[PDB]
């Protein structure tokens, strides 16, 4: 089963079991092989992940090669990638990213999870550890452990969801529904910190997160946001912030990229773009593909 | 947004090129030596009292139910063991679907000791190596939802009516393992629709599926037969279900006596 293949090298390791680098001995493909913890049978993260990743086959979401079941260990084997978006942001903290690479990956981004929304999935842990990169300047989507199949309409899904920084507001206050703009949110967060390499929003409780955002795009109000002050944990004595310019909030970036960034980061979740029409603003008009600087 | 308006049309027609691919075979049951169709709706009704008891979703029940059918696709099963199969379907079903699901042992105790949880636990693994782990199969109610967008006005009735319609259809293999997913929630929406209110089929999910009157012909004369002799069933935990007002007491409503069609 584990016979054709040579481990290389552990490169990470957390909650839900262990990465390795690896070596097929027979055709020389390197692998990344996901070993899954083992109670209660085979963990639904696991179910979920697998079932999700062999319907999804697109040039920016991770490939899924193959699943080996021992009855005893559960390893998955992808095509393996060198480092993830978090790394190379560390990396290049000695000057930063050059644009014409910024707009490449989070072009690349859109078109995976369009890819994603179309088949009916949220991805819902979107941030740069999640997030990897190869040699030759592809970046893609990976971790599908949080991941869920979803009907549309939707119905209520699991509450405790997005890595807190990169959480939706209308999961914040508490809403019964929502939907593939919780992953827009997520990646509008992501832009922003590769343009500046640091969290936009970088709270410590649920409370001073909500504070954060509203700090920055001002206190939602009837006007902006529809239904707003209807929300399960929306509190009256909230604090009346005034909007902020967006030139202020990422001084570094262009009229287009600031109109792509705000229009990401919309609080009314029906107002906010799609992945879909995202691929078609401005701020793509002379995209390329480069490979990674370092 | 809640209602994707830039994917559900992609979406819908990736549900249906997946719906023929997670499709049992339609002669099964004849090649199974110990077990029939009357077994299988024994099965399934027990599913149903096991949904209600523990307040699973109806994805969940429809997801087992799909899981079940093809797993016997490929594999004979003794008429003690049918249980068995059912029990780690509906686990997996709820691992897959729901926020809460029951956790191993709550599922050996609806068995009344039959099986052991180190039962359970293997099946569950023969289950995911005979589907491969293609666990994300349409349902009929993927598309019922779908096609709930397209009432004017929305009425809570033909909905619920609808599902319970969708649901009966489970219970019994002959005839409905012939009709794809898609199929049988367009009858049931129609039937439902005009049981309700009298209007029909629109045109809208005319442009949508491709489905007209004319070809859901076959499966809707099959769906008004079952509404009928419903309360003549052996298996009545559906009918049960649906007087509760959570699913406004539809099972209550009277079936129309034609369909003028
Ligand atoms: C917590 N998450 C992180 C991502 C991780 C994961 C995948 O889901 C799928 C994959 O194909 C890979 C991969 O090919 C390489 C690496 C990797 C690279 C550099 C450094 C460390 C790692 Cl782990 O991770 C992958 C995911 O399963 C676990």
């Amino acid at each position: 089963s584990m016979e054709n293949f040579q481990k290389v090298e552990k490169i990470g390791e957390g909650t839900y079991g262990v990465v390795y680098k690896a070596r097929n001995k027979l055709t020389g493909e390197v692998v990344a092989l996901k070993k899954i913890r083992l109670t209660e049978g085979v963990p639904s993260t696991a179910i979920r992940e697998i079932s999700l990743l062999k319907e999804l086959n697109h040039p920016n979401i991770v490939k899924l090669l193959d699943v080996i079941h021992t009855e005893n260990k559960l390893y998955l084997v992808f095509e393996f990638l060198h480092q993830d978006l978090k790394k190379f942001m560390d990396a290049s903290a000695l000057t930063g990213i050059p644009l014409p690479l910024i707009k490449s990956y989070l072009f690349q981004l859109l078109q995976g999870l369009a890819f994603c929304h179309s088949h009916r999935v949220l991805h819902r842990d979107l941030k740069p550890q999640n997030l990897l990169i190869n040699t030759e300047g592809a970046i893609k989507l990976a971790d599908f452990g949080l991941a869920r199949a979803f009907g549309v309409p939707v119905r209520t899904y699991t509450h405790e969801v997005v890595t807190l920084w990169y959480r939706a507001p209308e999961i914040l206050l508490g809403c019964k529904y929502y939907s593939t703009a919780v992953d827009i949110w997520s990646l509008g967060c992501i832009f922003a910190e590769m343009v500046t390499r640091r969290a936009l929003f970088p709270g410590d409780s649920e409370i001073d997160q909500l504070f954060r955002i509203f700090r920055t795009l001002g206190t939602p109000d009837e006007v902006v946001w529809p239904g707003v002050t209807s929300m399960p944990d929306y509190k009256p004595s909230f604090p009346k912030w005034a909007r902020q310019d967006f030139s202020k909030v990422v001084p570094p970036l262009d009229e287009d990229g600031r109109s792509l960034l705000s229009q990401m980061l919309h609080y009314d979740p029906n107002k906010r773009i799609s992945a879909k029409a995202a691929l078609a603003h401005p701020f793509f008009q002379d995209v390329t593909k480069p490979v990674p600087h370092l | 947004v809640n209602e994707v308006p830039d994917y559900h049309e992609d979406i819908h027609t990736y549900l249906r090129e997946m719906e023929v691919k997670c499709k049992p075979k339609v002669g099964y049951m004849k090649k199974q030596p110990d077990i029939t169709n009357s077994m299988r709706a024994i099965l399934v009704d027990w599913l149903v009292e096991v949904g209600e008891e523990y307040k699973l979703q109806n994805e969940t029940l429809h997801l087992a139910v799909n899981y079940i059918d093809r797993f016997l696709s490929s594999m004979s099963v003794l008429r003690g063991k049918l249980q068995l199969v059912g029990t780690a379907a509906m686990l997996l079903a709820s691992k897959f679907e729901e926020i809460y699901p029951p956790e191993v042992a709550e599922f050996v105790y609806i068995t009344d000791d039959t099986y052991t949880k180190k039962q359970v636990l293997r099946m569950e693994h023969l289950v995911l190596k005979v589907l491969a782990f293609d666990l994300a199969a349409p349902t009929i109610n993927q598309f019922l939802t779908q096609y709930f967008l397209h009432q004017q006005p929305a009425n809570c009735k033909v909905e619920s009516l609808a599902m319970f319609l969708g649901e009966l259809s489970l219970i019994d293999a002959d005839p409905y393992l012939k009709y794809l997913p898609s199929v049988i929630a367009a009858a049931a929406f129609h039937l439902a629709l005009y049981t309700v209110t009298g209007q029909s089929w629109p045109e809208s999910l005319v442009q949508k599926t491709g489905y007209t009157l004319e070809t859901l012909k076959p499966c809707l004369l099959d769906l008004h037969q079952t509404y009928l002799r419903a309360p003549q069933h052996a298996q009545q935990s559906i009918r049960e279900k649906y007087k509760n007002s959570k699913y406004h007491g539809v099972s209550l409503l009277n079936p129309p006596e034609t369909l003028n069609v």
